[PDB]
């Protein structure tokens, strides 16, 4: 039962040979470029977050006894919640509410900024692989 | 983005084991990517406003299922196809996927005897309906030869033999059967002549 | 190959990041308010003060 | 081994445009703003024009 | 991989529905034409049943 | 266009030694731009048969 | 069974054959612009009409 | 989709579809001629 | 100059006769085109051809005079790659008639078949003007997508549009879309503008013109927030701001 | 030809030879079946008071001759080789002549001789209703390699057909079937062919003397008729040639000895080869240069003399 | 014998259905590989230009005389040199000044005017290459200066490349295949064997397209090899190229040594050792179409003396 | 259950011999030297996991 | 080859020359062996399918296929010598092998 290891009609059900697909090097270069873009987006988000936290600290150091107008505090709290620093913004919204400077539009503005749009953008471009469906899933853990 | 990502997810989904006998059937679903791209071009949605990952996958699908007329007119030259063959031989280990069993391993009936001796089984095999006019006399004379092997009914001609293969000749059936009939006529006549000579001698 | 070296690079990066985050948690201001009773505390857990706005 | 995919019966071949059902409260509410064929307004069983007048 | 997906899976199982992970592959089961032809073939025309 | 694709893809599994060709008759919108193709009064000096002579088309 | 040759090509075979080959770009046939009355027939000589 | 739902979906199965052997067996069926007394 | 001209072989050997019988549909034309026309070693186009130079000057003159049909007839005779000015003038004479079909045909003829000679900021600006005149929303987006381009054109071919031309094209497109209340498309173009950080480019251009005057004078040059705010545009917009805000208040009410 | 081992697959000279011998197609076209459109009829080559001979010349594409002896007294026919591509013509011939086919005398078991043995036996036995096979047991080597030659020459239909000589004859232990196949008539010839006893009695006092003549095949057997001066040599002595030696188990020296085994037969002995035209032993002695060399080397004193053809066997 | 397993026209009465589907293209995804080169490719050294629009439109009357994308004005390099010398100090933005200097370097390279290293020394040298300095020049300026040096071949390429290595600016992983080909061509013409070794090693480390380099440039860089150690380095390095790249290298070197010797600006020098070794390597890649011994010797000689065979 | 799994490997000894011999053949048909620069992902002369992977 | 008509059974083999995959490895059976295989498989399908989910096993699965065919070849034989030869080819365990093992065990019990 031993075998034998071998190897004008034309097969009409065999398709023509054509060049489909990429090279190993091209795939590696695609990976490299996507990784560089991911680094660029992470660097942008980190720089912006650091700048906003620096602004928060400078403003707090200035406001040890002086109270700033409500609008600058509203903007800073909105930016903090936008960058995901919600716990840093609870005091600002609490004092604005106690002072009764917030209104219908401002409350909705703060609750919307609380969804972390900038952090969501960073997650989308970096960790969610630009998947809008997975961005929501990845934002929920934070 | 969402629709194209759904297309890619469907294409990448593997299929049941029995249907995975030949290839990943769902890859065909990437062939609609150019269709959706043309629909976007007509709807005014720019394709540059797509994620880099989705664009990588879209370009993969395009290079898989798309060619232009200029490419097509040269698509099939012996030079390109033989380059494909030689490249497969040189590097199949880098790009070939191969580099279920009971489907190909199943006992099969075997015709032990030759074809002429045993007619092969596969060869032996080969008004308004709803409101029900039988034999309307269908005049076929108002509007407008076969040949057998000559040995169908003869006690001397063996019923079985290699001459049965002549039954599946079409282009020159008339001439081949005429020659066969002449040969059998001559052989029978010579055999009878020998019988008479042997008896008389 | 270089499995331990790569894993140690990753672990050191992780722990460096956590220590950096600790340096900010300790320095940060943590205020808890209930019915006007504002408790100001550090990242350690030390009650910096108990005031009432 | 029925399947793992979802199942849906074949989509009805009865022309929903030509078939007219019983009136619904919101349809009657919006009747002053709705359009319809003379068949719709003089349906043998659901005279939407009579409803609109009433 | 996602806590979101794990929570979805457990919630859907508690509600008593098909899990979205079971759909990660496509399984067209044996069609009724296949089953009926198999039955008639095994039963030799199913003369008793016709 | 999905049906056109699935129809064109038949030649790949067509039967043995059988060929196929496709005829498509589809409705298409054509504009008659009256600006590029206007209606004008017949010129003062009308064309004669000399302007439609042999090799006149060129 | 024996000598069974299918009378219809299975869907799996059809899908394989359809995936094995590409598409032709012009088959889509989109004409949202209009017809060029001045240049389409005076294009470059290499790809001229 | 690629494979139409009517093939695999049990809900869309055609009730009037018949098996692949009975019709051909019936066609191969040979009915003896109606034997009358005279004709 | 005196060496332009291509010689041809002969079909004497049986092997070459079989080659000729097996040649593809476009063999003489394709081989002649690729032998005559090629990119230069320095990357410059083969545009500069002495024999065809007066013909291309005639094309430019006819296109500027507005004889589009005569210009196309003359372009039909071109054997080499025409200069980018030819496409610029053709699209310029196409703009006034709003013949987007002819403009797009010209751009396509020059874009992929001739080394992207026609992929120019001014050519695409004229295409965008044609689309604006035609009020063709889909082609407005098509032109914007084309000027954005792909990897093949931006990196491999290195035929990309300049930042100023990108700004001008996107500005006119967004102006038309906002005037005609195309919310999604105006949003897409504005998203591209913010991605490109191209919002204050008009003020940057004005500052650049003033810097050019200062250079012609001999004066030093710098770019700063005070320089940007010293321009009439920003000061006047900020002065008009309160009126716009109260007008939005009225309209929202 | 031979199994494609790893060396046969990794050798470049094999591919060079494949390209050169058979052009751009690397496979040989083999020898196909002659179409019925171009088949001759059986001719009567000899009429004698005791026996007669009837044959066909170009039976195969191998150009092999088919012969049959008819005893004329016992009405017994005997095919020499099973080489005819169209055995049913012979079947009808014997049916019309009212003869009884008793034996098939395989001179040797090469493919050109054994290609149609099963078809001959089936057709002739069907008309009869057993038919024996007379062959030299030395050629089990060729019998068991019958498949290989069929695969090489493209005679696939006859490939999967067990030869009748392999079916447990009387010299082999018989089967022990469960209480819930034998060939009795076939005979095996011995290599010790004597001029006195080694023969078969065809009947009516005609004795067919078989002669062991190896060199072309290990178990080659000629047939001799020392009453009508007829010699069925077969792949041994042709009109102007001799058997080949380029084959497995083919030896030039033993071929030369087999040739020398013909030094005493009368000159007017007509030799009917297995291929080609009929010649006579005198002409072969007088005009055959292979035989002339076989004897000239012996004259000048070659101790181990070898002769044989290397280009084509008729 | 040992039996073999039996392996497997078409009549018109048969169904004429296709026996089996075939999927060759989906099983083997062959990358596009053509003998002809890309016709739309930019066969030149691209230097990215991202000048801020305000400064660009301020310097338009000066930059119009410089080479833009796929544009090479034939203005004399001296007028551009004067424009830069006069104006660059006037503007006070380091990045736009660096970009302008890089464009001037590219213009000088293409015009073969030489002496732009003088400008490098005047402005760029002190901040980056003069001594220990953390300032990192823009990659555009680095590319332009290396391209200018390679075209108007000068010895500063080694000093600048050394800083471009990893322990420094680490820009060498960002150079293109064309820039590598030009560097190798210039190094080969100037005849720096150790420089060729350094460039080849750094290229192999940065993973550039070894087989997409200009064949003439690789060939010149190889002919510029005479030292034994770098000769063995090349002997080992030749295996990195593709099997079809090595054959084209041999053909190009043979052609340049023979007929096409005139297509070079400077005649190629004779290295028959390189020619022989490259031919041997191409043929190889293509198809086929001791104290103890001294002790033994002295012992045997002593014995023979004993036998007297050696009087 | 145990016997069935054993008998399924027994009949494939010759086929695995053939598969091995065929694997040797495809080995001898691949490109000579080290992998060409185009079909290569990892860097040559360096482990792909080397911490000094990039320049 | 001599064998017996019902004893000698051959194997059909076919392997791809590019993907190096076995596209055919089967036995050439007669009607009796094929009918035995059909009885075996239909009897096991009537219960193994109902008892087994076949979530990953598959619907067309052949249960104990190797044992079934190795038993079918022997079932189709007509001679004890041939049946024992096929037994030995099947993991040994023929009459002589089992008797030799029994002999070894009986010699080891004495020790
Ligand atoms: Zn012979």
């Amino acid at each position: 039962k031993t075998t034998v290891p071998s190897y004008k009609p034309q097969n009409q059900w065999e398709g023509v040979y054509y060049y489909s697909g990429i090279t190993k090097r091209q795939r590696h270069l695609i990976l490299l470029h996507r990784k560089r873009e991911r680094e660029a987006h992470m660097r942008s988000f980190n720089i912006s977050r650091a700048s906003v936290l620096q602004r928060l600290e400078q403003l707090s150091g200035d406001r040890k006894q002086e109270s700033l107008p409500p609008h600058v505090r509203l903007d800073l709290a909105v930016r903090l919640a936008q960058h995901g620093l919600y716990q840093q913004a609870t005091p600002i919204v609490d004092e604005l509410h106690h002072q009764k400077a917030l209104h219908a539009g401002h409350y909705a503005l703060l609750i919307n900024a609380l969804a972390c749009p900038r952090l969501g953008q960073r997650i989308l471009h970096c960790d969610a692989q630009c998947d809008p469906a997975l961005t929501y899933k990845l934002l929920g853990d934070e | 983005e969402l629709y194209l990502r759904s297309i890619m997810d469907h294409a990448n989904t593997p299929t049941s084991e029995p249907l995975q006998s030949f290839a990943n059937i769902n890859v065909v679903e990437k062939k609609k990517v150019p269709l959706v791209l043309a629909q976007m071009d007509e709807l005014g949605v720019p394709r540059t406003h797509l994620s880099r990952v989705l664009m990588d996958e879209v370009e993969d699908s395009l290079r898989k299922f798309q060619t232009y007329r200029s490419r097509f007119y040269e698509w099939g030259r012996a030079v390109k196809q033989f380059d494909f063959i030689e490249f497969r031989r040189r590097n199949g280990w880098l790009y070939d996927l191969h580099l279920a069993v009971a489907t190909a391993e199943i006992p099969a009936f075997f015709n032990e005897r030759p074809a002429w001796e045993r007619p092969p089984l596969e060869e032996t095999l080969y008004g308004d309906i709803y409101y029900d006019s039988l034999h309307d006399r269908s005049p076929t004379w108002m509007n407008e030869r076969y040949d057998r092997l000559y040995g169908v009914n003869h006690p001397d001609i063996a019923k079985i033999g290699i001459r049965r293969h002549l039954n599946v000749e079409y282009v020159n059936r008339k001439e081949v059967v005429e020659r066969d009939a002449a040969l059998m006529k001559k052989t029978l006549s010579s055999g009878r002549r020998l019988r008479h000579r042997v008896e008389s001698s | 190959s270089f499995r331990y070296t790569n894993n140690l690079i990753g672990a050191l990066k992780h722990r460096l990041l956590l220590e950096s985050s600790y340096r900010e948690i300790a320095s940060r201001k943590f205020i808890g308010n209930c019915r006007g009773v504002e408790v100001v505390c550090s990242g350690y857990g030390t009650v910096l003060a108990v005031q009432l706005t | 081994t029925l399947h793992n995919q979802r199942s849906a019966a074949p989509e009805s071949s009865v022309s929903q445009s030509h078939t007219v059902n019983a009136p619904t409260v919101d349809e009657c509410e919006m009747l002053a703003e709705r359009w319809g064929t003379m068949n719709y307004w003089h349906n043998d069983t659901f005279p939407r024009l009579v409803v609109f007048l009433k | 991989q996602n806590k979101f997906d794990i929570m979805r899976r457990e919630d859907r199982l508690s509600k008593g529905e098909q899990d979205l992970t079971e759909r990660n592959t496509i399984h067209y089961g044996v069609p009724i034409q296949q089953i009926v032809d198999e039955f008639v073939f095994r039963h030799r025309n199913a003369r008793g049943e016709r | 266009t999905e049906f056109e694709k699935r129809m064109y893809d038949i030649r790949h599994w067509l039967h043995r030694q059988t060929s196929c060709e496709f005829h498509t008759i589809y409705r298409r919108n054509v504009i008659h731009d009256s600006a590029v193709f206007p209606t004008e009064h017949d010129p003062a000096t009308p064309t004669t048969h000399e302007h439609h002579r042999m090799f006149s088309f060129a | 069974r024996m000598g069974y040759i299918p009378r219809y090509t299975p869907w799996e075979w059809i899908a394989i054959q359809e995936a094995d080959q590409p598409l032709i770009a012009e088959q889509i046939r989109q004409d949202n612009i209009g017809t060029s009355y001045f240049f389409s027939l005076n294009r470059y000589w290499r790809y001229k009409a | 989709a690629n494979i139409p739902r009517s093939v695999w979906d049990p809900a869309q199965h055609n009730p009037n579809w018949s098996d692949s052997y009975g019709h051909d067996i019936t066609n191969r069926r040979a009915w003896p001629a109606r034997k009358w007394t005279v004709g | 100059p005196n060496r332009v001209g291509l010689n041809a072989a002969t079909l004497d050997c049986r092997g070459r006769i079989y080659r000729w019988l097996r040649r593809g549909p476009f063999f003489q034309v394709d081989n002649y085109f690729r032998r005559s026309v090629k990119l230069n070693r320095d990357g410059t186009l083969p545009t500069d051809f002495v024999h065809e130079a007066p013909l291309m000057r005639k094309i430019i003159r006819l296109a500027h005079r507005g004889h589009l049909k005569a210009a196309c007839e003359e372009y039909r005779r071109v054997t080499t790659v025409p200069p980018v000015e030819v496409y610029r003038a053709l699209t310029a004479c196409c703009v006034p008639g709003a013949k987007l079909a002819d403009a797009v045909s010209i751009f396509e003829d020059g874009n992929s078949k001739l080394f992207y000679v026609s992929r120019d900021g001014e050519v695409l600006h004229n295409l965008m003007r044609c689309a604006i005149a035609a009020r063709h929303r889909a082609r407005i987006m098509w032109v914007y997508n084309v000027m954005r381009g792909r990897f093949y054109e931006n990196v491999v071919v290195r035929a990309e549009v300049d930042l100023i031309w990108r700004y001008r094209i996107a500005m006119i497109a967004l102006e038309y879309l906002l005037d005609h209340e195309c919310a999604e498309e105006a949003a897409a173009i504005y998203s591209y503008l913010v991605e490109e950080e191209l919002l204050r480019c008009d003020v940057h251009v004005r500052v650049g013109l003033h810097m050019r005057e200062a250079i012609a004078a001999g004066k030093p040059i710098t770019l700063n927030d005070d320089v940007m705010n010293a321009t009439s545009l920003v000061r006047d917009a900020t002065a008009v701001a309160p009126e716009v805000a109260r007008e939005l208040q009225r309209r929202h009410a | 030809s031979y199994t494609p081992n790893l060396t046969s697959l990794t050798n470049q000279v094999n591919r060079s030879e494949r390209l050169r011998k058979w052009g751009s197609v690397g496979v040989p076209p083999g020898f196909p079946r002659i179409p019925r459109l171009e088949a001759k009829g059986i001719a009567i080559l000899h009429e004698s008071p005791k026996v007669i001979l009837a044959g066909r010349s170009r039976c195969n594409n191998f150009d092999s001759n088919q012969y049959m002896l008819i005893n004329k007294a016992t009405k017994r026919c005997l095919l020499v080789d099973a080489s005819d591509d169209w055995p049913d013509d012979w079947a009808a011939f014997i049916g019309a002549s009212d003869l009884t086919l008793t034996h098939v005398f395989l001179t040797h078991c090469h493919i050109d001789n054994i290609i149609n043995l099963n078809a001959f036996l089936t057709i002739c036995g069907s008309r009869q209703k057993e038919i024996g096979v007379m062959w030299c047991p030395a050629e089990e080597c060729w019998v068991q390699n019958f498949k290989r030659s069929c695969e090489r020459y493209g005679r696939f239909e006859e490939m999967h057909q067990v030869l009748p000589m392999m079916c447990r004859s009387l010299y082999t232990p018989q089967h022990l079937v469960d209480p819930v196949h034998l060939r009795r008539n076939d005979v095996l010839l011995s290599a010790a062919t004597n001029r006195a006893t080694s023969f078969i009695d065809f009947g009516n006092g005609v004795l067919l003397y078989y002669i062991f003549s190896p060199g072309h095949s290990p178990g080659h057997m000629m047939l001799h008729i020392p009453t009508e001066r007829i010699l069925f040599s077969g792949d041994l002595l042709f009109f102007n040639k001799v058997g080949r030696v380029d084959l497995p188990w083919a030896t030039g020296v033993r071929l030369a000895e087999s040739l020398r085994l013909l030094e005493a037969l009368p000159d007017n002995t007509v030799v009917v080869p297995g291929h080609g035209r009929m010649t006579t032993l005198g002409r072969e002695r007088r005009e055959n240069e292979a035989l002339q060399q076989c004897y000239q080397r012996q004259e000048i004193g070659k101790q181990e003399v070898s002769v044989g053809f290397n280009e084509g066997y008729l | 014998v040992n039996p073999d397993t039996s392996p497997m026209h078409w009549h018109y009465n048969l169904p004429q259905g296709m026996e089996r589907p075939h999927s060759v293209n989906r099983t083997f995804a062959a990358p596009f590989q053509s003998n002809h080169s890309l016709v739309n490719k930019y066969r030149g050294v691209w230097i990215e230009f991202d000048m801020h629009p305000a400064f660009s439109v301020a310097l338009e009357p000066q930059l119009r005389k410089l080479p833009r994308g796929r544009t090479l004005p034939k203005t004399p390099a001296e007028e551009v040199i004067a424009d830069y010398t006069a104006l660059a100090p006037l503007v006070d933005d380091e990045k736009t000044r660096d970009l302008w200097l890089a464009k001037v370097f590219q213009h000088c390279a293409f015009q073969r005017c030489g002496g732009a290293m003088e400008l490098w020394e005047r402005y760029c040298h002190q901040r980056f290459t003069a001594e220990g300095a953390t300032a990192k020049p823009p990659l555009s300026l680095v590319k332009s200066v290396l391209f200018y040096c390679n075209k108007t071949d000068n010895s500063g390429w080694r000093a600048l490349f050394d800083r471009c290595l990893k322990d420094g600016w680490n820009y060498t992983p960002l150079f293109d295949t064309a820039q590598w080909s030009f560097m190798l061509k210039s190094i080969g013409r100037m005849g720096d064997e150790d420089g060729v070794r350094a460039v080849l090693e750094e290229m192999l480390d940065v993973q550039a397209d070894l087989d997409r380099v200009e064949a003439r440039s690789v060939v010149i860089a190889l002919n510029a090899v005479t030292n034994a150690d770098v000769y063995e380095f090349v002997k080992k390095y030749l295996f990195n190229f593709g099997e079809r790249k090595v054959k084209f290298l041999r053909t190009t070197y043979s052609d340049l040594r023979g007929h096409g010797a005139g297509k070079l600006r400077i005649p190629l020098k004779e290295n028959d050792n390189m020619y022989y070794h490259v031919c041997w390597h191409s043929s190889i890649r293509s198809p086929r179409q001791n104290a103890k011994i001294d002790d033994i010797v002295k012992d045997k000689i002593e014995k023979w003396k004993a036998e007297g065979l050696l009087p | 259950i145990v016997l069935n799994e054993q008998l399924h490997t027994v009949k494939f000894f010759d086929l695995k011999i053939g598969d091995a011999i065929r694997d040797i053949l495809q080995l001898l048909q691949r490109e000579t030297g080290v992998g060409s620069s185009v079909n290569r992902d990892t860097p040559v002369g360096i482990s792909p996991n080397n911490p000094e992977r990039r320049v | 080859a001599s064998g017996a008509p019902d004893d000698q059974v051959q194997m059909q083999t076919d392997v791809d020359a590019n993907s190096r995959e076995v596209l055919s490895a089967r036995y050439l059976f007669n009607e009796r062996r094929l009918q035995f295989c059909d009885r075996f498989q239909n009897f096991f399908q009537s219960k193994l399918e109902n008892s087994a989910a076949s979530d990953s096993n598959g619907h067309e699965k052949q249960h104990l296929f190797s044992l079934m065919e190795a038993c079918a070849v022997i079932f189709g034989c007509e001679t004890e010598a041939a049946r024992e030869t096929y037994y030995r080819m099947f993991l040994g365990l023929d009459s002589e092998t089992l008797l030799e093992e029994d002999e070894a065990l009986r010699n080891r019990i004495a020790d």
